[PDB]
């Protein structure tokens, strides 16, 4: 049916976006994260030092 | 359904155009990471 | 050739009805052989 | 030393036949509705099947 | 009876668990994937378990494109399902009579044919595990038996030692009668539990016999040889490294194959996942990796997950 | 000559740096690769800059199985060599006359043909930048050239627009005439060098331009559109993330494929590189993982190295 | 030659032995790296604590 | 407008054959000694060539 | 044939030069247009 | 070259002999970290 085909044009459609998104953006997430991560580091060691 | 020769010029094109103003837009610099 | 099939099946699951019950039993026989040695 | 083979083969046939085609349809449905049930929360069921935190 | 009772032995694991501690511990048997997969998991309750997977698997042949699976556990029921791409269904109910009495019941089904059907009706003893399953059972207007009937029986001999056979009953089409074949099974473990070692003998002569060792509370690994006219075998070495952060599995081959799974937690919630092989037999290489998002969808299930 | 001088424009980048901001910098063409490849780097002087390199790539086409590299570089003078599994040759020579001009020589050699060999001469200016290669040149006994010649010449005509041609000849066998073509470039860099735009109408009909930004010190992000009877052309939209930990590239392709490459600094010296891209349109993904090992041999460098 | 035989194959060999080498001791590495760091997290926080 | 095509064409086609033979075995022992030479430390060539830190 | 070949390519280069003066000259020209507006 | 079909159970066997005799050695201790 039309609607059939609409149903899974559009599953296949967000199958794709969520696929880009999940591949961009989990290793810039991790990059994020560990950027992140070592300023709490340097804030840590700082806060040591005084 | 055309497709012409001018058609993937056309469309690739109005991509360009499209990437360049979202590019230079402030939408692009609000996903710099504010850290 | 149905009759040597059914009778090799029938044959394998007594020894493995034979076997069952070795294994069944078989603590009592190692307790045994423990006694003995 | 096999020997069913009554009426109750016919019953567990068309028994066996009809859990299949209901469980088909109806299995995930199933797990689903245990759990929405169970969870004090009970979530709305279209936050529940999408992949986002809802908290 | 009453005088023999005096050995108070442990019942050994059950037939499916005899080579648990390799092949889905220390080998990536179970563990490997192919090209990108994105494994989102959803949690709601924890008393009662109950979560909601996802998955999105691209250039992996044997993964589907898609697959939502929901899993539903509580202290003596567990239940599954699993929507996969082209609208397979995959379910699996577990349901547990009494404590050491369960009864589970697998299906499988594909377009619209119920390709596997398995119900088995597991017993656990205190010095012996008795299993019977059934695959894709029916019955037959001639009466006999119809598809393949499986039952297993292991008995600790010694605490140290147990052994068993397991009974393969199979008819394809019921005209013809049915092939039956049985298959034995040992299990050692050391007075220390600190190597396994378990032999199978499985049918037509196929051998399959491997080893565990817990090196440290870090380090374990094992040895599996197999073997299938001509026979057809290799020999597989494995160790699996897990610290606080990461779970680390290597294997060599004896085909020559050499393969690695990488899961490092950077996050309690979510983990990457890395698998590579290779293939010097002929120098080709498949290397996956992935994703495990655990996210849950409860404030008390977060306030537990933080800490 | 002289009245007119009073502009004081700034020298253009040379010809071959045209899309260096976008094409070698916020997109993945020059380092994507694909399988597995662990990449170890020596260094023996810093001062004088000497490094021994070495790969080991398996799965990758493009890539070889193994290749020693040796890079030597000073304050005027650069050489590097590079064998090859198969023992291909590669070399490239720049030298420093002055110091803005470089002749600069590369020679490619593949089982006794030396298939690559271009001799250039560069040339930089006050405001203009000019360049002549000559590929595979020869002579022959008509006495005609032979081989590829090219010459390309950009000049500065405001300090923020810099506008150059790019001639070329080519001559295959020498028998039939050298075919001629002529290709304009257009480069322009915004009074603050936040954005450069970079525009080729390269030869038959050829129009590669793109677009550059810097958004932060951390992103900078830019496009590429190219087009090539009927014409043949993708549109590119690429963004880079830099931090000191990483370094991540993303792109998405008018063709659909999506790909990024996120190399992580784990160690001042080990870097691990992920790669990975996807392609829509036929849904087949390409990935590869890799290493990057820097050790030094002397004291004096670990020492500088772990600082 | 047999001495070039023997030279390619040797060569052949020591790729294979340093490809496996790699490919089984760079994720280790990784995790041993990973652990120690932690381990050294834990033992910053207690001298803070101390 | 080109005009070279005397003896010189000749010498400079024998020059650039020669200059490739000798480049195709040679180049890379070229890069080799001259670091090996600059440097101050003049490692062993085994070591050099090793893929191994020997400080 | 080599003749129609000959002359094209000639002439390319002939362009190719004068678009050369042209840039070579574009500073100077520019600074005439700007004192003109 | 013989390559008999008892040469694969030989060669599996010895490499099962070899692997445990290692894994049970002193050597696969040493090849836990001491961290």
């Amino acid at each position: 049916s039309f609607v059939r085909n609409a149903f899974t044009k559009s599953g296949n459609l967000a199958w794709t976006l969520t696929t880009t998104a999940l591949l961009l953006g989990v290793p810039l997430s991790l990059s994020i994260l560990a950027e992140q991560q070592l300023i709490e580091m340097e804030k840590t060691f700082d806060l040591q030092s005084d | 359904f055309k497709e012409s020769p001018l058609y993937t010029i056309a469309l690739n094109g109005a991509f360009f155009v499209a990437g360049v103003a979202f590019i230079q837009s402030p939408l692009m610099d609000m996903l710099a990471p504010q850290l | 050739e149905k009759r040597a099939h059914q009778e090799q099946t029938e044959k394998t699951l007594k020894q493995a009805a034979y076997v069952a019950a070795f294994l069944w039993v078989s603590p009592m026989i190692w307790h045994l052989v423990k006694k003995q040695w | 030393s096999f020997i069913l083979s009554d009426e109750s083969k016919e019953r567990i046939s068309k028994i066996l036949t009809l859990t299949h085609n209901v469980a088909h349809y109806g299995w995930i449905p199933f797990v689903l509705y245990l759990g929405w049930a169970h969870t004090s929360n009970r979530p709305n069921f279209l936050n529940l099947l999408s992949p986002l935190p809802s908290v | 009876h009453s005088h023999r009772q005096s050995l108070e032995l442990v019942n050994p694991g059950t037939v499916e668990n005899l080579n648990k501690e390799v092949s889905r511990d220390v080998f990536l048997s179970q563990y490997f994937f192919t090209g990108l997969r994105a494994d989102l998991n959803k949690a709601f309750s924890m008393n009662p378990a109950f979560q909601t997977s996802h998955t999105f698997s691209i250039g992996s042949q044997a993964l589907p494109k898609y697959a939502f699976s929901a899993l539903f556990a509580n202290d003596n029921l567990f239940a599954q399902g699993n929507i996969d791409n082209d609208l397979s269904v995959s379910g699996r109910l577990n349901y547990g009579w009494d404590k050491k009495n369960i009864s589970k019941v697998n299906l499988q089904i594909s377009d619209g044919q119920p390709t596997m059907c398995q119900l088995e009706q597991d017993y656990q003893a205190s010095d012996f595990s008795v299993n019977v399953k059934t695959l894709n059972p029916s019955f037959s207007e001639k009466g006999e038996f119809t598809g393949v009937a499986v039952a297993s029986f292991l008995q600790s001999v010694t605490p140290q030692l147990a052994l068993g056979l397991e009974t393969l009953y199979s008819r394809t089409d019921g005209s013809a009668p049915g092939d039956a074949g049985v298959s034995y099974l040992t299990r050692y473990v050391s007075k220390k539990q600190d190597w396994i070692f378990s032999g199978q003998l499985q049918a037509n002569g196929a051998l399959i016999a491997s080893l565990w060792r817990k090196v440290a509370q870090n380090v374990e690994a094992g040895i599996e040889t197999t073997l299938q006219p001509t026979v057809e075998g290799s020999t597989t070495i494995g160790a699996k490294y897990e610290y606080r952060q990461s779970v680390y599995r290597g294997t060599l081959d004896s085909n020559g194959k050499v393969a690695c799974f990488l899961e490092r937690k950077v996050l309690p919630t979510l983990s990457v996942l890395f698998c590579g092989e290779i293939d010097h037999f002929k120098n080709d290489t498949k290397i996956g990796c992935g994703l495990q998002f655990e996210t849950a969808g409860n404030q008390e299930l977060l306030m537990l997950q933080q800490g």
